């Protein structure tokens, strides 16, 4: 029963900054991920950024590095996406999904696959323009 | 005597898709009136063998092969299909001539909070031909670029656990997977019918 509602996006311009957000509803896992995820027009699905539940540690996607981070209020079971210096190509829809964590012999690691996530959500815009 | 099935459907914990189990069934009778006349299965799909002609035949050598996977998965346990399991922890040859069931296990193989010990391959460099398996946790290379230690979306933990909770939906809710594989030799018949 796990529900996720992606806020925030618009038109905004290069150098800008915007800030997204999920919702998170129903999880009643014990360890778990979040990830952002964007689909450029006429491209693959590809992902941003990975947070883990236990620690809070994260991962980011390379180009998106040193200006986009995530962060999360465990409260409103929201993780968030700090956009920082946008540029065009970071242009698309981007997205939130769920996913178990996966523990191998007590060793923990954390995937968030745009192949494989378990749970995800309608969607955000985020156009860069001038 | 009667051959050991039991051992097969009615085991205690199975095993994870990638790291699929065999076992040969040989010299043996066995009736499988317990398992088609059963209604206790949700997935009784036959190729190439009748199953209620079943305790009229006989074989060379007869593999049950049994494994977990979610409900929305078992279509995979399938002659010529696609996607995670059938693409990279399970194959079936488009000459299976077998049967394949499987049954909701909700009640054993989920956990409150999640249960982590059924774990998934996510992804290979090829596809796994027929009755292949592959156990390896090779970091795998998403990005090309080259990979030492694990890191990031560039490099991937190849395996996800499936993290059943019982109060999942049932494509998502755990299923015992039985696939039995039936073959004739050029040699003598051992596994029979009862009759
Ligand atoms: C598994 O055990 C049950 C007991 O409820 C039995 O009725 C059934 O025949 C067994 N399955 C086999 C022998 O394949």
């Amino acid at each position: 029963d796990v529900q996720l509602q992606e806020s925030g996006g618009g038109l905004v311009q290069p150098g800008g900054s915007l800030r997204l957000s999920c919702a998170a509803s129903g999880l009643t896992l014990d360890y778990y991920a979040i990830g952002w995820f964007r689909q450029a027009p006429g491209k693959e699905r590809e992902g941003v950024s990975c947070i883990s539940s236990s620690d809070g540690s994260t991962y980011y996607a390379d180009s998106v590095k040193g200006r986009f981070t995530t962060s999360r209020d465990n409260a409103k079971n929201t993780v968030y996406l700090q956009m920082n210096s946008l540029k065009p190509e970071d242009t698309a829809v981007y997205y939130c999904a769920a996913v178990p964590s996966t523990y191998y012999s007590g060793t923990y690691y954390y995937t968030c696959h745009p192949g494989g996530m378990d749970y995800w959500g309608k969607g955000t815009q985020v156009t860069v323009s001038s | 005597n009667l051959c050991p099935f039991g051992e097969v459907f009615n085991a205690t914990r199975f095993a994870s898709v990638y790291a699929w189990n065999r076992k040969r069934i040989s010299n043996c009778v066995a009736d499988y009136s317990v398992l088609y006349n059963s209604a206790s299965f949700s997935t009784f799909k036959c190729y190439g063998v009748s199953p209620t002609k079943l305790n009229d035949l006989c074989f060379t050598n007869v593999y049950a092969d049994s494994f977990v996977i979610r409900g929305d998965e078992v279509r995979q346990i399938a002659p010529g299909q696609t996607g995670k399991i059938a693409d990279y922890n399970y194959k079936l040859p488009d000459d299976f001539t077998g049967c394949v069931i499987a049954w909701n296990s909700n009640n054993l193989d989920s956990k409150v909070g999640g249960n982590y010990n059924y774990l998934y391959r996510l992804f290979r460099k090829s596809n796994l031909k027929p009755f292949e398996r592959d156990i390896s946790t090779e970091i795998y290379q998403a990005g090309s670029t080259p990979c030492n230690g694990v890191e990031g979306f560039n490099c991937y933990f190849p395996l996800q656990s499936y993290g059943f909770q019982p109060t999942n939906g049932v494509g998502y809710q755990p299923y015992r997977v039985v696939v039995l594989s039936f073959e004739l030799l050029h040699a003598p018949a051992t596994v029979c019918g009862p009759k």
